[PDB]
């Protein structure tokens, strides 16, 4: 138990540094010693990965060790990423070796040859290193040659592929957290929402508040760090289609509220012209009118529970600038006219 | 209704007016198809006159109301529409003198000295007449 904890480090600092331009003093040696021990590790996650003391405890050093270096300044460096990734580690480390230019050309040739001795080992009982690299080829083929001849960008986002895929990593890697509970999940959002691009991450979230659980505590994080944080929602509002927050909120009811609350404000901020026959903002960034009115007619498509909602939500704000019934003085009025 | 004192229905249908008067067109002489007013109801200068007479008229109902900032809407589209008809500029800087007087007020002082009837309908002239403050002149030279 104690004994895996200085194998499975040391070889973390090891494959750290394998990425580094360093490489002077490398040797068969060093490389059969790693290989050797990133076999021994990935005997360890076929023998007794599962179900046990060890694997939480390795979770713990795994997890501790990426908030530890947490991913600011000194270095961003990756490392193993989870427990997964144990079984495929050597991969890792001699991917990393075979992009550093600083390798001598003892260790290269030492390196490739212990990768692809050839068919002289074509009979094997363990799935070997050539093998796995060879799936690896393929894949990433396959995934190019699917991406440019038959994938197309689905505008139902809950339904594509690449969000779908980038949502489930995220969601895992908030159930690491949590299980840690070291730093609470929303400081490592925050850190996130300065660090990557802000329109991708916000259809990401968008995604994963609707994948059903796999283990939904995850977007149970996401709701409670959205409402906490306004600027962030007055973003994720504005930036995406209509049907995605529509089915966002029906699924949230948490989120309903706040949402009706931040269009009722962009509505009030709009000047109608008498000779054109819109209504109009003053600044350059305010909602126009065919958007608001595609967000107002997604939200009364819906489940009856939002619907009465958003219904009366209107009705209350005509009323509170005039019980109008002619167009020319009210957004509200206008809006309830439109969607009959 | 103004005359009776209903403020929202006042409002009401000179907006109805005022939607008729920029969302259609009355000179529509495409096809003939009738008896139609020769004069009297094609006239742009008696479209121009009616649409600042509603206008004003909305306009007072929202000093009425205390909006001062939408009859000012109001005023500035009436002089933008019809330049010549003096009871939107008294009507203007009124509304100006009681809010921001200085800068605005003389700003359209020269433009109304920059600027200084034909066939009207009888039924806008008289219109006009009634609504028109008899202190215009008086409160133009002030
Ligand atoms: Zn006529």
């Amino acid at each position: 138990m104690e004994s895996l904890l200085q194998h499975l480090d040391r070889f973390s600092e090891l494959l750290a540094v394998s990425s580094t331009t360093y490489v002077s003093t490398w040797d068969p040696a060093t490389v059969r010693r790693a290989l050797q021990w990133a076999r021994y590790l990935r005997h360890i996650h076929r023998r007794f990965g599962r179900h046990g003391p060890i694997r939480t405890a390795l979770e713990r050093r795994l997890h501790n060790q990426w908030r530890q270096e947490g991913g600011f300044g000194r270095g961003p460096v990756p490392g193993l990423a989870n427990f997964q990734a144990l079984g495929h580690c050597d991969v890792l480390l001699s991917l990393r070796l075979l992009e550093n230019r600083a390798l001598g050309d003892a260790a290269r040739y030492h390196l490739v040859q212990q990768l692809f001795p050839g068919p002289g080992v074509r009979d094997a009982d363990e799935e070997t290193l050539q093998e796995s690299l060879a799936r690896l080829a393929r894949r990433r083929s396959a995934v190019h040659m699917l991406r440019f001849n038959g994938y197309r960008e689905n505008p139902n986002l809950q339904e594509d592929s690449l969000m779908k895929t980038q949502a489930e990593l995220l969601l895992e890697r908030l159930q690491e957290v949590g299980k840690a509970e070291a730093e609470r999940p929303a400081r490592f959002l925050s850190s996130l929402w300065e660090r990557l691009p802000q329109n991708n991450f916000l259809k990401v979230i968008a995604v994963a508040l609707l994948q059903p659980p796999l283990s939904g505590e995850g977007s149970q994080v996401l709701v409670h760090w959205l409402l906490g944080n306004s600027e962030v929602f007055a973003a994720f509002c504005r930036a995406l289609p209509a049907g995605l927050l529509t089915l966002v909120t029906s699924r949230h009811p948490a989120l309903s509220p706040v949402y009706l609350g931040l269009l009722t404000d962009w509505g009030q901020r709009l000047h109608y012209d008498l000779q054109k026959g819109i209504w109009v903002g003053t600044e350059s960034q305010d909602v126009p009118w065919e958007e608001l009115h595609n967000r107002f007619q997604s939200l009364c498509q819906a489940p009856p529970p939002l619907k009465d909602k958003v219904l009366t939500a209107l009705e209350t704000c005509k009323a509170q600038d005039g019980d109008f019934e002619v167009p020319g003085l009210s957004i509200w009025t206008d809006l309830l006219l439109a969607l009959r | 209704w103004v005359q009776l004192g209903a403020q929202k229905v006042a409002i009401s249908e000179f907006s109805r007016c005022l939607e008729l008067l920029f969302r259609a067109t009355p000179e529509e002489k495409e096809q003939g198809a009738a008896f139609n007013c020769e004069q009297g109801c094609k006239s742009d200068a008696a479209l121009q006159q009616l649409r600042a007479a509603a206008l004003i008229s909305r306009g007072l109902e929202w000093v009425a109301s205390g909006q001062d900032t939408k009859a000012l809407q109001d005023f500035l589209l009436s002089v933008q529409m019809c330049p010549g008809n003096r009871d939107t500029y008294f009507h203007l800087l009124q509304t100006l003198k009681r809010l921001d007087r200085r800068d605005e007020a003389t700003a359209l002082w020269w433009r109304l000295e920059a600027q200084t009837l034909w066939s009207l309908p009888l039924y806008l002239e008289s219109y006009l007449s009634w609504i028109r403050p008899s202190d215009r002149d008086a409160f133009l030279e002030e």
